[PDB]
Parts: structure tokens; C-alpha cells; sequence
């Protein structure tokens, strides 16, 4: 049968923060304190799951090609035979006619008569300098809007333009770029 | 010092000889106005016949 | 135990929490963590979320929330639509800016239903424009998911919002064919589970779109997985997962098919009546 | 504040604030010296006993003990009022004859 | 202003201004010397006691103590009015016979 570290202490109560500590006594080389995390964030208990090693991103009637403005609800990969999905118009538009796509026995679709008419025009995303008058979320057909470059130098071109539901076509790269 | 100040603050005023006798043994009877650091040595021996 | 006693105890704990969150209110109506030395927008929006959750049950003073939102709109709102905080790789700055902006959008949208204001609506419009303009590049899964959720709390049928949702669905991770589990990973080709936040944000975004088939695999993922867990802050993700489970249960309760259809003529008698049930 | 009174980490159970040290100067702990100043001698018994009280606790700002044989700084606990390092020494002799 | 009176960082709790040093010259602290100048000797008891008062506090501009065996500068606290380094020494002898 022929300094050394002593026994560790009991784990202190889990504090409000993650910080939970345990202390060892040299009664030598080593550590006297060990601070670990604890929150018990997992409240649900169903069963021990089994995990794989690594996965990948990507591996009846198929997903149809929607009309203009798309916006197909409850998008799925495969639709059952006979199931009909309603399509809605993207803002800002409105559903006119018969808006339903029913799965044919074959891979084709019925493609009922439907269209989208613009009910309100949206605020332009041209540049942050506006502060465009008037400043709202949506504008009905017949309302005019005015954009300026504050506070000194301004941009030439159409200052006041209204939306008549005619698919506004302002420049997107060099829209205003008001120079001195 | 803070301890002596606290002791003087928590001190009676009706001639409490009991606590005063304890304070006396605790902080001495009288302090030194001037000292002399160093050290002394002496040896004596006596003979009689 | 009786449900009434537990409900009363929970109400008492909610009152204690309301007193606690009132103790964290500074004189400037802002919200701070340590004694109010510095002002933080993250904790402010977190407390705004908490107060918006409280709004639905007992009561909350509207005047204390309207001015609190006006403070942020006046100070922490950039002219571009971004949001920042005072209390403290070039693209990481923009990533953090978009994160704070989405967090503030979530907070203001949660606190907007009780205090409708024109200035708050203008701030929401500006922040939505910022998020729709600056989320074009693929920066991070977590930032993409939090921006998608912040935009789904508002307008859900925006073109750029649908593009962001499609990009997030393309960036989704699946397991099996058909996918049994669906989740999102922040790091590409990588207390260690950090993807739970973005998975919860994408779950909330999908629940805002009312798609049960797309939500079910994420529910299977968050029910049992390698989290163990396994989340941050906490409870930045814990409350998000609780809200996701709550919205899932609510939407399941929404699909009961108890509709009683009675079709009739305008100027004449009724033609027929339908009694719709689950069977 | 680095003030050990109850246990090793008992008083230091949880620290939300920064571990502010009470004193910056290097003062070596009282090793094998009068630190154990408690003694329970029996007038009817034998040599003094161990300490009947705690002698490691300290109250506030460190009180320097800049004295001793070598150049080293010791600590004086708040329970010990005073300690001197005087190396006094004396001896006697005597003898007689009858 | 680098004037320790109450605690290590008690008086230095918060400093909005710059930490202006009170003295630029290098003056070593009074190590194991008469710095502990308080003594509570008992006329009926025994050898002197420790210091009954604080002896580390200082008031204003450092008072130089440019004296001693080697070339070193010590500090004199505002409570100690004077301190000399005189190395006096004397001894006697005597004897007798009857």
C-alpha cells in the first residue's frame, strides 16, 4: 500500500440564469470551480428519439402553374384526384370570375376562367428619400401621389403621377437619384 | 479607524463601569504619544559567598 | 387539483409579473435591465411583447404603451426603416441591424392592436419597406426567418414577402420522403443547439400562413429531437416555441367543421339547409 | 467581496455582480502563525485547548501586518484585536553551596 | 485623487474625472516600519498593544521622508506628526567586589 484534490461539492440550485457552479477543494494543480449552464427549457416529454448522421436540402395532380400574380393557398407537393384548390389574387388585385382549380383524372388542370383586376396601388419602393406625399399603405384608383427630394436639390421628371390600375412603370435602378 | 469610531459611537453615557472596563482591556489604558523602535538586551548575574 | 384554484394562482403570478415588469420601467418610459443605466431596445420590445400578451386577459394601461411606442418611433427608428439599440466582417453590422429591425417590428405589431395610431402605422410601413428592400440577398437562415415572421405579423400577401417565404422554404431542411421532420439550420456545412430559434420563427411564419401540412413536420421536429435542450436565450426561443404550439392548437381547434349552412333566396323562402359535421 | 465567513463557497454561493477583490496588494495568509488564537486551557487540567471560535472571518478593509523576520505581509482577522512580532528572549542562572 | 481613507475601492467607488495622481515622484510605502505607530501599553499590564486608530490616511501633498540607511523614500501619514531615523545606540558595564 505504498497535494491531491478533494471531493466535489453538490450541484447548487439552478439559478435564474444559466450559471450553475460546482467547487472542488485542494485539501495541487487543477480548477477550483466549474460553472455550467442549466435552464430546463425542454418541458415536453414524448420519448427518446433516434437520430441520423447527416441530411440534405431537397431529395394525383402535381403543383399547377398559377395564373398572373399567382398566390396559390395551402401549397402542397401533390394534390389528390378530385380535390379543388381555390386561388386568390395577389395584392393589389381582386378575384373576378370563377377561381378554382380542380384536379383532373390525368395530370392536367381545368384552368377555369379567372383574372385579377387591380383595386389599390401599393407604395413604391424606389428610394428611402420619400417621405412621399401622401404616405399611406394603399391608394385607390384616382388618387395622385407626389414625390420630392428634400430639402434642397431635387430630381427632374414626373413629380405627380396617379395609379389607374395600369401597372405603374417607374425606373427601378436610376429612379430619381436626385443630384446636387 | 472605523472600528474605534464605531466603538465610541456605540458607547454608553451614564458611567457604565462594566462596559468601560471591557473597553479598557480591549484598547489599552493609555496610548503612546511618542515611541522608540529598536530593541534592547541585558544580562545580570550575582555572586555571594 | 381544481382548475379554478390553479387559474387563481396563475392570475396571482401574472399580477406579480406585471408588478415586476412595472419595476423595470424607467422615468423616460424606456425599458432597461441593470438599474436603468443604459437603454436597450431589445428588452424594450421583449417587454412590449409581454404586455401585448397580457392585454388579452386582464388589463393594461394604454397611455403607458402609446408613449412607450412613440419613444421608439422618435428615437430608435432610422429614416431608412432600420432599428438599433443604445446599450451595447462588414455585413455582420447589417445582419444585426436587420435582426433588431425585425425584433422591433414584431414588438410594435404585437403592441399595435391595443394602441392604433397614425404615426405607429407610418413607422410600421417604413419598417416593412426596409425589411422588404434589404432581405433580397440570402444572408442568414435566422435573420431570414425572423424577417419573414416580422413581415407575416403584418401584410401576409405582399409580393416580396411571398418571395422571402419561398426562399425560406427552399432553405428548409427535411428528413425523409415524404418529409417527416422539417427544420432550418443557420450555419451551412458546420447549449449547442442554435437552430431552434430559426426553426421556431419559421414555424410561426408558417402558422401565420395557415398551412397545416407544412406545419406538421416542424411540430414533429420541435416535439422530440436532438435539442435535449438546447435553446437560447433563454427564453427568446422558449416563449417562441410555446407560442408556436399555442397557435398550432388554436388552428387545429379552428378546423372543426361545425358550419351550419342555410342557403335562401333574397325575396323568397329558403331553398335548403346544410348541417356540416366532422362525420 | 472575497470575504469567507461561512464556507468555501457557501457565502460565495451566487455572485451576480463582478467578483470585486477587497484588497489589491499582495498579502500572504497567516500560515501556521497565531491565526489559531483560541485556547481553552483548564486551570485544573493541562495545556491550552484549540480555538473555541472562528478565527478566519474578517469584516472590512484589510489591516496590514507589515512586520516580521522576512519581508512578507500577513493578515490579522477581525476577531484578533492585536498581534505583535516581538522576539523577546531571556534566561537565568543560579547556583549555591552549603 | 489616490487618497485611500475608507477602503481599497470604497473611497474610489466611482471616478468621473481622470485619476489624477497626488504625487509624481516614486515614494515607496512604509513597509514594516513605524507605520503602525499606535500602541496601547497597559501600565498595570504588559508590552504595548496594536494601533487603536487608523494610520494609513493622508491629507494632502506627500511629505518626503528622504532619509534612512539605503536610498529609498518612505511616506509619513498625516496622523504621524514626526518620524526620525536616528540609529542611536548605547551600552554600559559595571562590576564590583566585596
Amino acid at each position: 500500500n505504498c497535494g491531491q484534490w478533494g471531493c466535489w461539492s453538490s450541484w447548487s440550485t439552478c439559478d435564474a440564469t444559466y450559471k450553475r457552479s460546482r467547487t472542488r477543494e485542494c485539501n495541487c494543480e487543477g480548477e477550483k470551480r466549474q460553472e455550467e449552464d442549466c435552464t430546463f427549457s425542454i418541458m415536453e416529454n414524448n420519448g427518446q428519439p433516434c437520430i441520423n448522421d447527416d441530411e440534405e436540402m431537397k431529395e394525383g395532380c402535381p403543383q399547377p402553374v398559377p395564373p398572373e400574380n399567382g398566390f396559390i393557398r395551402n401549397e402542397k407537393q401533390l394534390y389528390l384526384v378530385g380535390e379543388d384548390v381555390e386561388i386568390s389574387c395577389l395584392t393589389g388585385f381582386e378575384t373576378v370570375g370563377y377561381q378554382y382549380f380542380r384536379c383532373l383524372p390525368d395530370g392536367t388542370w381545368r384552368q377555369g376562367d379567372v383574372e385579377c383586376q387591380r383595386t389599390e396601388c401599393i407604395k413604391p419602393v424606389v428610394q428611402e428619400v420619400l417621405t412621399i406625399t401622401p404616405f399611406q399603405r394603399l391608394y385607390r384608383i384616382g388618387e395622385s401621389i407626389e414625390l420630392t427630394c428634400p430639402k434642397g436639390f431635387v430630381v427632374a421628371g414626373p413629380s405627380r403621377y396617379t395609379c389607374q390600375g395600369n401597372s405603374w412603370t417607374p425606373p427601378i435602378s436610376n429612379s430619381l437619384t436626385c443630384e446636387k | 479607524t472605523t472600528t474605534f469610531v464605531d466603538d465610541i459611537k456605540a458607547l454608553p453615557t451614564t458611567y457604565e463601569k462594566g462596559e468601560y472596563f471591557a473597553f479598557l482591556e480591549t484598547y489599552g489604558t493609555h496610548y503612546s504619544s511618542s515611541g522608540s523602535l529598536g530593541g534592547l538586551y541585558e544580562l545580570i548575574y550575582v555572586l555571594d559567598k | 387539483s381544481d382548475p379554478l384554484i390553479e387559474k387563481q394562482k396563475l392570475k396571482k403570478k401574472l399580477k406579480e409579473g406585471m408588478l415586476s415588469i412595472m419595476s423595470y420601467r424607467n422615468a423616460d418610459y424606456s425599458y432597461s435591465v441593470w438599474k436603468g443605466g443604459s437603454a436597450s431596445t431589445w428588452l424594450t420590445a421583449f417587454a412590449l411583447r409581454v404586455l401585448g400578451q397580457v392585454n388579452k386577459y386582464v388589463e393594461q394601461n394604454q397611455n403607458s404603451i402609446c408613449n412607450s411606442l412613440l419613444w421608439l418611433v422618435e428615437n430608435y427608428q432610422l429614416d431608412n426603416g432600420s432599428f438599433k439599440e443604445n446599450s451595447q466582417l462588414p455585413v455582420e453590422a447589417r445582419e444585426n441591424s436587420l435582426y433588431l429591425t425585425a425584433f422591433t417590428v414584431i414588438g410594435i405589431r404585437k403592441a399595435f392592436d391595443i394602441c392604433p395610431l397614425v404615426k405607429i402605422d407610418t413607422a410600421l410601413i417604413k419598417a416593412d419597406n426596409f425589411l422588404l428592400e434589404n432581405t433580397l440577398p440570402a444572408q442568414s437562415t435566422f435573420t431570414l426567418a425572423i424577417s419573414a415572421y416580422a413581415l407575416s405579423l403584418g401584410d401576409k400577401t405582399h409580393p416580396q414577402f411571398r418571395s422571402i417565404v419561398s426562399a425560406l422554404k427552399r432553405e428548409a431542411l427535411v428528413k425523409g420522403n415524404p418529409p417527416i421532420y422539417r427544420f432550418w439550420k443557420d450555419n451551412l456545412q458546420h447549449g449547442t443547439a442554435r437552430m431552434v430559434e430559426t426553426t421556431a420563427y419559421a414555424l410561426l411564419t408558417s402558422l401565420n400562413l395557415k398551412d397545416i401540412n407544412y406545419v406538421n413536420p416542424v411540430i414533429k421536429w420541435l416535439s422530440e429531437e436532438q435539442r435535449y435542450g438546447g435553446g437560447f436565450y433563454s427564453t427568446q426561443d422558449t416563449i417562441n416555441a410555446i407560442e408556436g404550439l399555442t397557435e398550432y392548437s388554436l388552428l387545429v381547434k379552428q378546423l372543426r367543421l361545425s358550419m351550419d349552412i342555410d342557403v335562401s333566396y333574397k325575396h323568397k323562402g329558403a331553398l335548403h339547409n346544410y348541417k356540416m359535421t366532422d362525420k | 467581496n472575497g470575504d469567507n465567513d461561512c464556507g468555501d463557497f457557501s457565502d460565495e454561493d451566487d455572485c451576480e455582480s463582478e467578483p470585486r477583490p477587497p484588497c489589491r496588494d499582495r498579502v500572504v495568509e497567516e500560515s501556521e502563525l497565531a491565526r489559531t488564537a483560541g485556547y481553552g486551557i483548564n486551570i485544573l487540567g493541562m495545556d491550552p485547548l484549540s480555538t473555541p471560535f472562528d478565527n478566519e472571518f474578517y469584516n472590512g478593509l484589510c489591516n496590514r501586518d507589515r512586520d516580521g523576520n522576512t519581508l512578507t505581509y500577513y493578515r490579522r482577522p477581525w476577531n484578533v484585536a492585536s498581534l505583535i512580532y516581538e522576539t523577546k528572549g531571556e534566561k537565568n542562572f543560579r547556583t549555591e553551596h552549603y
